[PDB]
Parts: C-alpha cells; structure tokens; sequence
C-alpha cells in the first residue's frame, strides 16, 4: 500500500468553507475529488455593450449588425 | 515603474530542437506575396521528416537563404533558424551567391529533441 | 499613406541621403553574420533571445464598445454617409487582404495586372497568436492544477508511461469519469471506458482487447462494473480515486486485478486528501477492518 | 447576467465568390463567403459578408483549425488545430483541440463584473467593433481624456435600464484615499461638490 | 401603377390576407373588410379586373 | 436462430489536407532549384 | 463651452413610422440568388395586412433576425429595424400595438 | 571596416531560361536567369538564382540600364538608364549615369564611420516595414 | 438629384413619388418632383477674411470631404 497525501488547494479550501459556512458526505467528498463537479469554467471574454440582432429560440446567413446602445 | 523594474520572474519554457540535414524545400507563396506556405523535408543520418511551414518560419528561411543541403538547427518555442554549415557540397553553383559555408556533417541519432529553458 | 508611391526623384535637388537612411535602407534585405546588419537588428535580437514568441497574454479588456451611433429619422443621406465613413472600402481592404484564388481569377483569368491591385496587408502583426483576440477559451492546464488529486495524479502517471507499464484507475461518479479522458486525451494516452451503464456485448471484447494488446495503457473503472470476475491480470497498479465507501467493495476490486498468472510486483496506490471528510470515510473503513477481521 | 450567441466548430470548407466588378471603386473583392463548420453531433453552412469573413483572416484561420464566433461583436477567436489529424508534423508550437460538444448555434449565461468606469472608458475610446474607427482604436497609443458629463449620463440610463429588467445589480464600495494632507485647495474644493452626487 | 382602397377610392395603404382586398384605414376594415358576406369581394375586385 | 445468435453474440492518423490552388511555387532540390510562377 | 451648453434650441419635427406584430415571414431563395422576393404578414390588435418586400427590406430583415411573433418598428425612409421585443406568447415580454399600424410621431 | 563584393555595368541580355520538364498548371517555369553585364573594359555573363526573376519585375529593369547587384542577397537596384540611350529617343527624361569603370566584379573595402546616438536612434525607430 | 454647375457638388435628395408602388414595402425615400425650373441662376456675394484663407491653406493633416 501506498497511500498518497496531498493538501487542499486555495479554491477547493474557498468552497470547502462556503458550503462549511452556509451549513451531505457527498458534497464534501465530490468538492473534494474536483471544483468543477459543481460549476464548469466558462469563456474569459469582455462584456459586450451592444445591441445586436439575437434570435428567441441549405445554410444560414450571418449578417455583422452590431451597434452602440446610446443613441444621438 | 522604476519600483516594478527591479522584480523579476522567471519562467519555465518547454522546447523541441530539431537538427538535421535539409533534403528539399517547397514554398507556396500568393502572387502579391501575402498569404505563405509550404512543406519541408529535413532528414538525419537515421531518420527522415516532412514538416510543414508557417508564415514565420518561411520568412525566416529566406533570410539566410538555405539551399538544400545545408545543415539547419531549428528552436521550436524561440523560433530561430541557425545555419551551422554546409554538408552536401553541391557540384553545380551559380554566380549569385558570394559565401564561403563551412564544411560540416550530418548529424547522427535522434532528429527532434526534448529540451528546458529557463 | 495608403496611396503613397515611390517614385523616383530627380538627382539635381536639395534633398540629401543623411546617414540615418543611409543606414536604413542597407539592413532591408541583409542577411545575418553580417557586421551591419546585426548592428541595426537589436530588437530582433532581444524577441528570440527571450522566448516571446512563446509567453501568455495576462491581460484583457473588461468592456469593448462599438462607436456611438448617429440617428436622423427620415433621412436615407444620413444613413449612407455614416455606412460610408465607417465601412469605407479603401481603408478596409487596406487593413485586410485578397484571399488567394481570388487574386488568381481576377490576375489571370481577367487579364488585371499586378500594380492596380487595391492596396492589402497593412493590419500590423501581433506579438504572438495568444495576442490577437480578447477571447481567452478554458484552459487544460488552470483545469488540471485547481484539483489537486488531479495534480499528484499527474506525476506518477509521466513516470509509470516512462516505465512502460499498465494502468488500471477506479472510480465513483459519472463526472469522475467524465472529465478524466479529456485529460487522457490532452495526454494523447490510450485508454478505454468500462462501466454497466454500456451495453453487455462490449464488455466482452473489451476484456479481450485489454488483454491481448499490449499498447493500452489506461483502463478506466467503476467499483463493481468490472472489479468483480474480471481477469486483469496483465496490469498490476490499481489507482483508488475515491474508493472509501467499504472494505468489501474495495476487497474485490484488486482481487480482480491481483490474481492468479501476475508476472510482475503489485503497487497498489491509494489517493486521499488530509484534512476533510476523506479522513473519516477511511476511519470508518478502518473500523469496519477491524470489526470484520476479528469477527 | 448577459448572454451570448455562439458559432463554433471545426472549419470544413472555405469559398469565397467574386464579384462581377472588382474594380469598381465601391465595394469589395468578393460579395460572400461559404463556411461550413462542423461540431460534436451536428454541421452548420453559413454565409459571411466580407466584414466578418475580414475578422476571420484576420484571425488567420486555415481548414482544419477549430474557430469560435461570437455574434454579440463579431469577434472570431482561432483555439488551434483540430486533434482529427496527425500532429507530430508541425513547427509552430500550436495546441490541439478536440471537437466542440453540442451543437455549433448556442446561447450561453455568462456572469460579469465591471464597474462604470470601465463602461465611461470603454465608450470614450471605442474598440472591438470591426468597422474602421474602432479598428484604427486599437493601434493609436491610448491617452486620458476629460470624459463628458454627458457621456456619464447616458452610460447611467443605460445602467438603470439593465437594473429595471433584472437583469444587473449594482454593488457600491469604497474608496481609500491616504496622506490626504498632500491634496491642495482645489481638489479639496471639488471634493465638495462630488461628494454630494447622487 | 398606383394602388387604391377598393372600398372608398382613396389611397389604400394595406391589403387584407384573406380577401385581398384593399382599404384605407382601420375603420374601413373593422367595419367592411372583416364581416363582409362572402361573394361580395369578388365583385369588388371585378371592378379592377383582379377576380 | 439460437445457433446464429450463440455465433454473432456468444490507429494511425492521416495528416492534414494541404491545398494551394492559384499560388506561385518555389521549389528547390539537390540539384537544380525552380520557380513555377504565373 | 460652460456658457453655450446653456442655451437650447426646439425643433419639433414629423416623421412615419411602423410598429406591429409579426404574423409570418415568407422568404424564397433562388438557386443563383439573382432576386429575392419575399412577403411579410404583420398585424396590431385593430388591423391586419400583407406587405411584398424589395431586395433591400428583405436583406435588412435577415440582417437583424426577425421570427414570427416578434413586436418590431420599422422606419421607411431610413431603414432602421428595432425589435421593441416579444410579444405574448409563452412558448423581453410587451403588449401588443393598437390602433393602426402607420403613424404619425411628432418629436420635439 | 567592411568588405563589400558587388555586381554593375549596362545590361546586354536578359532571358529567364526555361526548365526542361515544366510542371503542369504553370506559366513559364524557370530553371535560371541568364544576365549579361557590360561595363567599361569588361564583360561578363552571369548565371542566378530563379528567385531573382521576380525582383526583376519589380525593379521594372529593361535591357540597356545600369544596374547594382550585390553578391551575397542579389537585390538588383536601378541606378539608371546608360547615357548612350539619350540621343535615339528625343524625349526620354529618366535620368542618364554614365557607363561604370573598371570590371564589373569588384571587391571594395568600406570603411563607415558612426556615433552610439546614431545607432541608438537607428534601433529606436523601427524598420521599414508595412504596417500603417 | 441635384447639381452644382459651377462647382461640380452632387447631391442625391430621394427617388421620386412616381416609383412609389413598385413595392409595398421598402428603404427609399419618396419626394415629389420640383415645381421649379431645372436651370436655376442666382448672383450671390461672398465675405471672407484673411484670416480665413491663412486657416485653409494650414490645415496640417490634410484638406477633408465636403
């Protein structure tokens, strides 16, 4: 047997105290094997200030149609 | 500025260095030049590689021409072109070139290699 | 600027050759090894001396906003005046480029020369391909290092692959299996997934080929999907993710892997985090091992 | 709270058509672009105008690179070399990416935080449009410049309509300002008339 | 050539969907073009030569 | 059907694609060296 | 500049204008795309009517993607297109226009 | 101190050869370029690259200039017409060098003299390059 | 259209009302036609000063658009 030990990291101790803090073995545990069982890691992009054309819902066509909310 | 001047960091780099002995050379170029392209096919003692280029590598091959038969060592993560020498020793030579390129030669064992920089 | 031309200029005048551009235009087309050359290539010099074609992009911007629009109402003038002055089509083909098979149609294929081509190619190149986009997609490497099970799951495994040796790791959850060959994959490792909820036909062959290529590396596992009859003799480290939810269950699933026809040592490695509730789950073990063994 | 329309996939074809009049002073080169994009159990065909097609080799992207357009601006981001082909013959340090899951047409939640500031400067200095001005913003030197009042109100109706739909939430905070005692009369007497703003 | 309401003769701005029939105004259509008898549109767009 | 069903139930990868239609070539061997242009 | 940013001058103006609710959108392509001809079927809670598109309106339509059941206004001389929103259909959320669909705006 | 070898004269002969085997899809595939050089005293034929063909083009270099060919990166250069091209054609206005001496292959010691500033402000300003 | 003759200006108004009903719906403008006379004469006098013409002919970047 090996039995291999190794300390938390910073943001698995961050949620570790938050979901500690807002108080079941299971969230513990599945925090503990990895931070995104819980939230998945998304695109890093700034935040657009338009107001562009979206959809409410043998190819499609793609039109640039951006432009500034404030209006003059 | 002057304060965040005098911190340092120092980075690990992972690189790949490929030496060897060039067999042929392919350049596909746009007619106004732009868009740049192309295969190369380098070779050692062993072993024998077709890459393919990119619009840096290719300009870095024009500069400091290397005609087929030149020795080349090639930094992956620094991309820099080093020409160590000449090793096949061409008979048929044309009056448009004026250097002297050493003899050396063609390097043995494996053509890629793993290496640390720091 | 964009429709400046070099022409020539007649000897007979007062404009001079000052030594700045009798130094300027000898280093365009000059090779390397030479004397001034290199006494003028200083900032080319410093790119490649300190890896800065190969360096991350720290920062982006929080916001990026179009220009502010102008509205006239009733006014068709207004509207093609502003497309006009933002879209306008010199400055826009001189900050793009002609694609390739389109300059080969209109140069040969309609007879237009080279030289009244509409000026391309004059967007200035970035500094690396990672600083030419606001846009920074997640990241393998910020993925593997936040978890750090993952992270000492990391070391041995470069090792064990140096070895030349085989590999059986055992899970608890979809997600614990879900997420490990995305790392696999980013190591390029062949590896394979088994567990009950696929069918009964590819547990059969699954098996097979496990046991007689020997270029799989990675075989991944639930607890009692294959920890249970299954021959795995031609692998000897069992890797434990999770596996603290009885000795029992743990009991089988090396007894499914150190069995009879084992050439070679058996490591078995057990992963844990001090520090959580990872401690209590292995002292509950610990003492469901000690009540079942006396008893 | 703000969404996103997404295009990504690995890019399969890329043709462009002429036009009938190249050299006619007014318009481009060529009038669309057919990319076909490919993605984890799905196949798109889309048509580009020259403006985002502009962006997009700008990008410098080539067949078998997996793209991601983002609608909301038309930036293109190029993540690398699709994992579909070998890999071991390259010489410019590029990654390698698997397909992207899901369909290639997508709408994702994304949560901000930005403070006002970071909307008064980024609507002073317009960048990341890709029309002209905006573009020939990113190469100038940047430089401060005294922001209107009228600018900071507008960015404030704007604010106050995304608060009334539910959608922002606005958090104050605090402002540090230490050794005061090396300001002069001036500030102090702005300092007045700013602290008792709404 | 230039379009008229079929009712009134003066400028006719929309058509109906389902008679094809064009008036000038809400009123005109709340009050004809909806409950008209059905056969009574056809000798309106006789007058045109449209039936 | 029992004997059938007893029977029936009882890599490398290719490169990328290179293409360069109406692009000047440079070409260079051993021996000689050319230039296809247009 | 603090002395002439206080004195103001009043214009008031006219202008026309199309806001209703989209009933259904009829787009044919052809093979060369040589025409595109196209109808638009939009309504208010008094009126109903069917408009025939020319080449500009139906690429200003693709442009700006308008579905069925969306609330739009629609500038004639400029050819500005806003969504004003979705109207009430629970499958952001306005009520739905009244009265007749060309108006006169008088902006002061 | 700095060694230069160069290439000058009037224009004689200008042929891009043709290769033996073309390859197919291509216009005129070159194998060489054949120049011929004539200056005071002196003649010679010279035997380049293929990729000087295009540098050529763009120089816009006819037969009966002077040209400038460096040894090392080729990089011809239009000095200008031979002044016995003045007298055929009655107005031709480019300018008229006269015919060079001495052989048209030369080695010439430079020698350049230069301050730090000046190479500090070389290095500062950036090169000529093609972006707006 | 309008057109200056003395400096060469050209200014697009609208299309005209005749063109009207080629479609229901669609971006151009409409403007009825002048009731005027297509040729128009008119003698104007002109005041500047000199430190007008200094101005225009010191414009650093370069003469803009109309």
């Amino acid at each position: 047997e090996i039995d291999v030990l190794c300390d938390l990291t910073q943001r698995q101790a961050k949620l570790y105290q938050v979901l500690k803090s807002q108080i079941a073995v299971m969230q513990f545990r599945k925090v503990c094997n990895h931070p995104d069982l819980f939230e998945r890691a998304d695109v890093d992009s700034p935040f657009s200030f338009t107001t562009f054309g979206k959809t409410t819902s043998k190819f499609t066509d793609l039109i640039y149609s951006s432009r500034n909310p404030i209006k003059y | 500025q002057a304060f965040r001047k005098s911190i340092g960091i120092k980075i690990k780099e992972e690189t790949e260095l490929i030496e060897g002995e060039v067999v042929e050379i392919q350049i596909d170029r746009s007619i106004t030049g732009g868009h740049k392209q192309g295969k190369l096919t380098i070779k050692t003692t062993d072993m024998e590689t077709i890459y393919e280029l990119g619009n840096k590598m290719i300009d870095g091959l024009t500069k400091e021409k290397v005609l087929a038969g030149d020795v080349i060592s090639i930094d992956k993560a620094s991309g820099k072109i080093t020409k160590l020498g000449r090793s096949f020793a061409r008979s048929r030579d044309y009056d448009a070139m004026g250097a002297d390129t050493r003899f050396v030669q063609c390097p043995e064992g494996e053509l890629q290699k793993r290496k640390t920089v720091v | 600027v964009i429709e400046r031309t070099n022409g020539p200029k007649n000897t007979d005048s007062l404009s001079f050759k000052t030594i700045t551009q009798e130094l300027l235009e000898v280093t365009r087309n000059a090779p390397s090894e030479g004397v001034m050359a290199s006494l003028l290539n200083v900032e080319k010099h410093a790119y490649e001396r300190e890896y800065l074609n190969c360096i991350q992009r720290g920062y982006h911007p929080n916001v990026s906003a179009p220009p502010v629009t102008i509205e006239v109402l009733g006014s068709s003038h207004v509207t093609n005046s502003i497309n006009n002055e933002l879209f306008d089509p010199l400055i826009s083909q001189a900050l793009s480029d002609i694609p390739a098979i389109t300059q080969y149609n209109m140069h040969v294929k309609k007879g237009i020369p080279v030289e009244d081509f509409p000026k391309t190619g004059l967007f200035p190149e970035p500094l690396n391909k990672n600083f030419s986009s606001n846009i920074s997609m997640p990241s393998m490497d910020r993925f593997i290092t936040e978890s750090a099970k993952l992270r000492k799951l990391d070391e041995l495994l470069v090792k064990l692959k140096s070895e030349g040796h085989r590999v059986l790791i055992y899970f608890q959850m979809t997600k614990m299996m879900d997420l490990m060959e995305e790392y696999l994959t980013y190591r390029q490792y062949n590896h394979i997934r088994l567990d009950g909820s696929s069918k009964l036909e590819d547990r059969r062959d699954l098996v097979h080929d496990w046991q007689t290529n020997p270029e799989i590396f990675v075989f991944l596992l639930s607890t009692r999907a294959g920890g249970l009859g299954i021959n795995l003799t031609a692998a000897d480290t069992v890797i434990f993710y999770d596996s603290d939810w009885n000795p029992t269950i743990d009991s089988q699933a090396m007894d499914r892997a150190h069995r009879l026809g084992q050439t070679r040592q058996v490591t078995v490695y057990r992963l844990l985090v001090r520090g959580t509730i990872e401690e209590r789950m292995r002292d509950r073990a610990k003492q469901k091992e000690q009540v079942q063994q006396v008893v | 709270k703000e969404t996103k329309e997404v295009y990504e996939g690995e890019v399969t074809e890329l043709t462009p058509e002429d036009a009938e009049n190249p050299l006619g002073g007014y318009g481009k080169t060529i009038s669309h672009v057919i990319v076909g994009l490919k993605s984890a159990k799905g196949t798109k065909t889309l048509r580009l105008d020259p403006t985002i097609y502009e962006s997009i080799q700008r990008e410098k992207v080539s067949i078998g690179d997996v793209i991601y357009i983002e609608a909301n601006t038309g930036a293109v981001k190029r993540v690398g070399r699709s994992d579909a082909y070998a890999t071991e013959f390259d010489l410019e340090t590029e990654e390698y990416v698997p397909l992207p899951k899901g369909e290639v047409h997508k709408k994702k939640e994304i949560v901000q935080d930005v403070t006002l500031h970071d909307l008064d400067v980024a609507n002073a200095r317009p960048q990341g449009g890709q029309d002209v001005i905006s573009m020939m913003g990113q190469l100038l030197k940047p430089k401060k410049t005294e922001i209107t009042e009228k600018l900071r109100q507008e960015v404030n109706k704007v604010v106050a309509k995304y608060i009334d739909q539910g959608v922002a939430e606005l958090i104050p905070g605090v402002l540090f300002i230490d050794e005061v005692n090396m300001l002069d009369i001036e500030i102090f007497t702005y300092l007045n008339k700013a602290l008792e703003s709404n | 050539a230039k379009k008229y309401c079929d009712v009134t003769g003066l400028k006719g701005f929309y058509k109906s969907p389902t008679n094809n029939i064009r008036y000038h105004n809400a009123e005109i259509y709340q009050l004809i073009v909806k409950p008209m008898a059905p056969g009574v549109d056809q000798e309106y767009l006789k007058l045109r030569g449209a039936n | 059907l029992l004997k059938k069903r007893a029977g029936k139930s009882r890599f490398v990868k290719p490169r990328r694609p290179y293409n360069s239609e109406g692009m000047t070539r440079i070409l260079r061997r051993y021996e000689e060296d050319l230039f296809c242009t247009f």
